[PDB]
């Protein structure tokens, strides 16, 4: 599968910080 | 728009730096001006931080929703330059997104010549639809109105985007990834971005080629064309501003140099070529594959 915008946002791997908090 | 308020908030000034014969222009509203700003940006898909926008909106999140709805609506390219933000932090990819627009022209009965020329071009390269394909896709879309089970463009658009032709000397860039994302992943898979989690953006040649394209095709990495001021470029010649840039260009030079001659501001050159490139428009001279370290799949 691709990745979707109407996926479920969880951890992110290897504590990366997100581009929005 | 005027073009002299759209020359005010390209080089952001500010309403208090505004002449008053443009600010006569905006009815002496600070609010409009305001609104043209957010107008200007969604529709130049400027990037938030580095741009007025940032001081009228004030979710940036919500700035690049926006943006890409509008892009989507008006069958925009994707903006590839905002492929962080749009990747990384909308989730939503080139495939992503031509995606919806695949699906908003079908659903909607319009035809594929309504596709500006290289949204087209996109649509073909990530979905693998042309006309061609496009128009077997609608005959099956209304054929099946005839069964009991209807078919709309989600059921028949791919799932997954076709293969993309990669230069060894584009970079690779980590997505938004989770521990789910990763659960689905190969160890090969991980090696990878854990690789560019380490060491950062990583050339595609020093990866292997079946995990870049497999991470891509989950989405999972997003592809940056690098062009510099330096990078000369050469075209093979078979909104408008584009397609005019385009068959403008060639002129065996820099293409700094070539942004001085067309006139148009330098980020916006690089990023057309970037683009031109990405999609076999043009093609980026002086690349040299060092086979000492290029990753032996490719």
């Amino acid at each position: 599968r691709h990745v979707s915008s109407s996926d479920r946002v969880g951890k992110p791997y290897r504590g990366v910080k997100p581009v929005f908090s | 728009m005027n073009i002299d308020v759209e020359f005010h908030i390209r080089h952001n000034y500010p309403w208090n730096k505004l002449p008053a014969n443009v600010r006569q222009s905006l009815g002496n509203s600070q609010r409009e001006y305001e609104k043209q700003v957010v107008l200007y940006s969604i529709r130049n898909q400027l990037r938030y931080r580095n741009n007025l926008v940032k001081h009228v909106k004030k979710d940036e999140r919500r700035y690049y929703e926006e943006l890409l709805k509008y892009s989507r609506d008006h069958l925009m390219l994707y903006p590839y330059h905002l492929s962080d933000i749009m990747v990384k932090g909308l989730r939503i990819t080139p495939f992503s997104y031509y995606t919806g627009i695949m699906e908003d022209i079908m659903n909607s009965e319009k035809s594929y010549d309504s596709l500006p020329n290289f949204t087209a071009a996109d649509c073909l390269r990530l979905l693998g639809i042309g006309r061609n394909q496009y128009i077997d896709l609608m005959n099956q879309c209304r054929s099946s109105k005839k069964f009991f089970r209807r078919k709309t463009a989600r059921d028949l658009l791919p799932i997954k985007p076709v293969e993309i032709a990669i230069e060894a000397w584009w970079v690779v860039q980590a997505g938004y990834i989770t521990e789910d994302d990763i659960k689905i992943c190969t160890l090969p898979e991980k090696c990878a971005v854990d690789k560019i989690i380490d060491s950062g953006p990583q050339l595609s040649g020093s990866l292997d080629y079946n995990v870049v394209h497999s991470l891509y095709n989950k989405g999972f990495i997003y592809l940056d064309v690098p062009i510099s001021d330096d990078s000369c470029i050469a075209v093979p010649p078979l909104e408008t501003l584009l397609y005019k840039i385009f068959v403008s260009i060639d002129e065996h030079t820099n293409v700094a140099e070539l942004a001085n001659v067309l006139e148009i501001d330098l980020s916006l050159v690089k990023n057309a070529v970037s683009m031109y490139c990405r999609l076999g428009f043009a093609h980026k001279k002086g690349q040299v594959i060092n086979l000492d370290q290029l990753h032996s799949s490719w």
